[PDB]
């Protein structure tokens, strides 16, 4: 803004593209998202063979496999053996570890 | 409470999820099940937005938080972190297991 | 073949059709063959998310769970309600029942 301009849209738009951008994490988890022209792809072979009335339940069991080997990416690339330990597998790990104890 | 209420409904059952949390697999299945109604939702404040800046500012942040890879996980962006409130936990469980063995 | 006409390759060939279409069993399970359209779509959404790595591994558990629940059709159409016992889930009916008498 200068004090004789006026501010347009197309700069308070790629403001607002950098505030956006900040809301994306450092580093995350590439959890996948099944498209739709791959899961009708799968469902569409999945009642090929007789199967469409287990078509759906295929396709949630390629977006798991798929989820439970989701990888870590940092910068748009896949950080190369990292270990991370999740908060449900860690609450495991503190609820068996008081069962110990309790007992 | 707060955060689940927008998944699961008012009546939660907190218990269930303190016990065991979510998992990053488990986070991301509940993206997906409000992902339709969350674009119709963006698309409806979009078109309510009383100007063009706050019609691209809700379908830019309904994008950035449509994605489940934009879901912050602490057990990733702060793996140090996360194994210290891990044995956090586990210290107050080992000194109330050293009372026992004094015992 | 008439004594004055010559007997052509395709009336030969419809022959062979009726040879071979004998060769289909009368019912037979519908085992299914993943395409290689639908293969390597879920095998760049492997890659896409990273998974690049397993890209082929996650093919197999969609291609396993495919044949796991392979139906059973006649005359192209499902068998309903059609169950069936292997011969390798009944070998091991019998490797349990050998091992129950000789012990």
């Amino acid at each position: 803004w200068k004090k004789g301009k006026t501010v347009s849209i197309e700069n308070l738009n790629t403001v607002t593209d950098k505030y956006a951008a900040a809301l994306v994490p450092k580093r995350k988890l590439a959890l996948p998202v099944l498209p739709e022209g791959v899961k009708k792809a799968v469902e569409d072979f999945a009642a090929s063979v007789g199967q469409a009335k287990n078509a759906s339940e295929v396709s949630e069991l390629l977006a798991k496999s798929l989820a439970e080997k989701a990888v870590v990416t940092e910068g748009g690339k896949v950080v190369e053996g990292f270990s991370y330990v999740s908060k449900a597998v860690a609450a495991k790990v503190i609820a068996t570890r008081r069962a110990e104890v309790h007992e | 409470k707060e955060e689940l209420k927008v998944i699961y409904g008012d009546n939660v059952d907190v218990k269930h999820f303190q016990a065991s949390p979510r998992t990053p697999v488990q986070q991301l299945f509940d993206s997906l099940k409000n992902a339709a109604a969350n674009k119709e939702r963006a698309a409806k404040e979009a078109a309510a937005a009383a100007s063009p800046y706050l019609a691209y500012a809700v379908t830019k942040k309904q994008e950035v938080q449509a994605d489940p890879s934009n879901i912050p996980f602490d057990e990733v962006l702060y793996p140090q972190l996360s194994e210290e409130l891990l044995e956090l936990e586990l210290s107050d469980i080992r000194e109330d297991e050293i009372a026992l063995e004094k015992a």
